[PDB]
């Protein structure tokens, strides 16, 4: 492989220059506006993904099982991270920016915000981030090993570098590996939201993938 | 599947 | 918080639940009415193990039973998990009802027993695992603020007792990671668990107690 | 409610 043959500045050096552009926005309304926001941002996730080390490595068929599934994951947490500096609204795109009196859907987009909020006051860095990001890629549906725990060292160099001392360095990485499991929820949540929309063609396979 | 499109190039 | 390491330890496993039986007949929707009646039985052990999990005790009603609500479904299922260990291609959901491969969830948890077998999860290891769901499951949906630094001790916990086993830190940071990274498939299982424990009822077929209608009604669907 | 009860016990 090479993932495993990385540094630590090295992985973040290549997390880093992988990082997709962040993209504009153009009931009815609001949601053709996130379907439309979503799609495009799929294909910019979709070679963003294979910028991930150890992604490539994977057969064309284990890395379409890993994007089907965690994708609308990898938006939201893309989506809380643009919302950190902006409390109590979301920021799909800096010329869309909505708070819940907008989705009114309306407990995701708390649960959304309280995780944007965590991430706030946790200070939570770029570089911790994209480790986090391309965690939720490889893991969610990899039900790979020795390539997450290298992200895990990663965050811990991450971390470290920062000037925690060792114990603090094992609860923060405790914390953020917890918010993967709400984002977990949320995506699950979500991904029953677009389907009773459905009672584009990539979307609509993307949806029928996880039902 | 689209998906299987777009990982190709 | 005031609990060493070890004392959180020990009062985990004092803590912890029996396994209950099944009333499968090993002789003749059947095995569904088997999962569900098992669940609501073990619901009751649940709740009074939840209250002799450190920091519970300390929220408000209100905030335990929706985190009760929140996890129940996870907390069974790690369970089961653990039990399933050494019995590789088998969950056991109960010492009389041992099963092989609603098939998908049942490979979900044969594959994440697997893990837990490959890692060498230890009883310990698994207590600690269980009161982060109960705490954390909930939390995000000054008394969470109260929930992170459980946390932080239990997390703390975890890393004593891989340090204990001569794990170097590097070891123990992976490992650490590794099981977190699991809690976030057993969400999964439970949110598609949910799901077909809806549709079940809208079945009526399947026999649900009034307390898992309750438990279904809060997780809306 | 079931759970709030149990839980008061
Ligand atoms: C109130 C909560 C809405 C949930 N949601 N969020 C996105 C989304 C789009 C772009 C992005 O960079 C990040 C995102 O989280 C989204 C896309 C399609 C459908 C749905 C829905 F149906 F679940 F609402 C979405
Ligand atoms: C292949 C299994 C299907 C999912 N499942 N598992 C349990 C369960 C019961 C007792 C226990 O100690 C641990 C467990 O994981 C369960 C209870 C009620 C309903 C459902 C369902 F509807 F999601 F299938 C359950």
């Amino acid at each position: 492989s090479l993932a495993l043959s990385l540094t630590a500045d090295q992985m973040v050096s290549a997390l880093l220059d992988a990082e997709p552009p962040i993209l504009y926005s153009e009931e009815a309304s609001m949601m053709g506006l996130l379907t439309n926001l979503a799609d495009r941002e799929l294909v910019h996730m979709i070679n963003w993904a294979k910028r991930v080390p150890g992604f490539v490595d994977l057969t064309l068929h284990d890395q379409v099982h890993l994007l089907e599934c965690a994708w609308l994951e990898i938006l939201m947490i893309g989506l809380v991270w643009r919302s950190m500096e902006h409390p109590g609204k979301l920021l799909f795109a800096p010329n869309l920016l909505l708070d819940r009196n907008q989705g009114k859907m309306v407990e995701i987009f708390d649960m959304l915000l309280a995780t944007s909020s965590r991430f706030r006051m946790m200070n939570l860095q770029g570089e911790e981030f994209v480790c986090l990001k391309s965690i939720i890629l490889l893991n969610s549906g990899v039900y790979i090993h020795r390539v997450l725990d290298k992200i895990t060292d990663t965050l811990i160099h991450l971390m470290a570098k920062a000037g925690l001392t060792l114990q603090q360095q094992h609860q923060r990485l405790a914390q953020l590996l917890l918010i993967l499991s709400h984002i977990r929820h949320m995506s699950n949540k979500g991904m029953e939201h677009l389907y009773s929309m459905k009672c584009s063609d990539l979307l609509l396979e993307m949806l029928d993938a996880h039902r | 599947k689209i998906l299987h499109r777009l990982l190709q190039d």
